[PDB]
């Protein structure tokens, strides 16, 4: 279903993204009102909506006239702030942000993540071969859910036995699997993550290991150690940040490939590089639909004045379908070059796990093209509900295995045993 | 208003240290006093360790006040 009017669409409601195809809505905003004022809804204030790639890029870059210290997603921005402001990386600006990012780059740089990449490739291969042997599986639960969380947990130093518990909590923090989730259940889930990590951080400061929590606990910003509170809040943003979005991208690729069998064949038959295909998967899926800022000073854009205190939302989903930047934007094209998508954001807050997210998708696509000849959707897919995230929580598939490649994989493991 | 037993008195003292303020009402709601997640985390984990009680987070949310928590603890 396609809406022609702009005023009817309420972007704060998660139901909006289920019942409607907003492709026409975003096009209309992009061409006729690039800076649109979304009206107040209930107790929530109004907010600016930015839809053009160029404007989205320009506002991500400006950390001087815009700030993240009042929140960076709708739920925090419309509440008037984020409790973790100035402590959690994503909601910190200025010197504290630069220092805190610099200590995290010791762990999340391409240079530091290389040994981890090997583990991602091994785990992903193993899971894909399992699913291919069975034939009939649920790609979300049996493959996708078992990679991103496990990766970030290994880095953080989360005990294996607590990981299933953490996945349940993540699935309630910013998005629900059920239609009408109250703010209570989400609050409980978010704080349960905080309660878990305050126990684990206390354990790691008392007895340090070599994981990221230990690296943070022994790091310094501005000549002073990080408080346990600051470490816990960042752990929250890593466990949830390194989980949902990657997971959704991986699920979306499998669904998209069934819709675009010509592009699956290009990947299967080695007619496109994994690097090129990973970028189109990321442009297509855009699992984080929006991020946001708040104006600290007055600014003019397209003749309209954005006042100090105004909530400004940047829509990555709209930016990745801009005709001015992407030729045939609603075409899924693995050969797309250049592919300067804004899925990982831009500027000072550019995704800290961009390399890690890319490595996870890359490993999946490599495993799918090697040990699979094709796949098909068998049941009704299940959409997550959110004004922030987009994707599926469940995807029933039948996988046709590449039997020769699986036999070679088994023979290889036989002599390595 | 003053705390009416050892449990209420001990709990109010925890509220004060967590919220960084004196004059904490024993009957007032935690969230109406500007209480957030960071403070809630420290609060619950401190109540658990000092009262040797496995207080669920849901129980804290349903009765986020000194008086209510004291009733739930004493049982
Ligand atoms: C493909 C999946 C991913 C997507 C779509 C994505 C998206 C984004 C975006 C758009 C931002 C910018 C936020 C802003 O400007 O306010 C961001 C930042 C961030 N991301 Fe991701 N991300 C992904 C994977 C990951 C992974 C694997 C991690 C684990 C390390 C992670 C952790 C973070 C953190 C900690 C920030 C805050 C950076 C800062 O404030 O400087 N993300 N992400
Ligand atoms: P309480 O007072 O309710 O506060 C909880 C908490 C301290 C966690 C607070 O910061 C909050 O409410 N945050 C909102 C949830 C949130 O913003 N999570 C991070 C979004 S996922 C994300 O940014 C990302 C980036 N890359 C991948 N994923």
């Amino acid at each position: 279903p396609i809406p022609d009017d702009i005023s009817t669409i309420n972007l704060t409601d998660p139901r909006t993204y289920e019942v409607n195809d907003l492709s026409e809505y975003w096009r209309q905003l992009r061409t006729t009102r690039p800076l649109y004022w979304h009206p107040p809804v209930g107790d929530a204030p109004g907010f600016w909506v930015v839809s053009r790639y160029a404007d989205v890029m320009a506002l991500y870059k400006d950390n001087k006239k815009l700030t993240s210290e009042k929140g960076n997603v709708l739920v925090t921005l419309l509440a008037g702030g984020d409790s973790a402001a100035g402590k959690m990386l994503a909601v910190t600006d200025g010197a504290m942000h630069r220092g805190l990012r610099n200590v995290l780059l010791k762990s999340f740089s391409p240079q530091a993540l290389k040994p981890i990449v090997d583990q991602i490739r091994v785990n992903t291969t193993r899971l894909v071969v399992d699913a291919a042997r069975r034939g009939e599986c649920d790609f979300a639960a049996d493959v996708a859910e078992q990679i991103p969380l496990n990766t970030i947990s290994d880095l953080l130093g989360v005990p294996a036995a607590d990981r299933e518990f953490l996945l349940k909590l993540n699935k309630s923090a910013l998005s629900s699997e059920d239609a009408d989730q109250s703010a209570t259940d989400a609050w409980l889930a978010r704080n349960e993550i905080l309660l878990y990590f305050s126990e684990l951080v206390a354990e790691r400061r008392a007895k340090p290991t070599e994981d990221v929590i230990s690296v943070l606990a022994n790091s310094m910003v501005d000549g002073k150690p990080l408080t346990e509170e600051v470490i816990v809040l960042n752990c929250y943003s890593l466990i949830l940040g390194g989980d949902e979005t990657s997971r959704l991208s991986m699920i979306d690729s499998v669904q998209t490939f069934t819709q675009y069998p010509d592009q699956w064949e290009l990947l299967r038959d080695g007619k496109v590089t994994l690097e090129s295909a990973t970028e189109e998967v990321l442009r297509w899926a855009t699992p984080a639909m929006h991020f946001g800022r708040r104006a600290v000073t007055d600014m003019e854009l397209h003749g309209q004045v954005i006042a100090a205190g105004d909530v400004v939302t940047l829509w990555n989903n709209s930016a990745n379908r801009d005709e001015e930047v992407f030729a045939d934007p609603y075409a899924f094209d693995l050969n797309r070059s250049p592919n300067k998508h804004i899925t990982f954001g831009y500027g000072p807050h550019f995704c800290l796990g961009a390399y890690l997210g890319r490595a996870e998708v890359h490993a999946l696509l490599d495993a799918l093209r090697t040990y699979t000849t094709g796949f098909e959707i068998t049941g009704e897919p299940q959409r997550i509900h959110s004004n922030f995230l987009t994707g599926l929580s469940r995807l029933p598939v039948r996988i046709q295995p590449n039997e020769a490649a699986i036999a070679a994989y088994d023979s290889d493991n036989g002599v390595r045993s | 208003r003053e705390p009416r037993n050892e449990t209420e008195s001990r709990l109010r003292r925890i509220f004060e240290e967590v919220l960084h303020s004196e004059d904490v009402d024993v009957e007032a709601n935690f969230f109406e006093l500007g209480g957030h997640s960071l403070q809630a985390t420290k609060l619950v984990s401190r109540i658990r360790s000092e009262f040797d009680a496995e207080l669920p987070l849901r129980d804290f949310f349903e009765h986020p006040n000194v008086a209510g928590l004291a009733v739930l603890i004493g049982g």
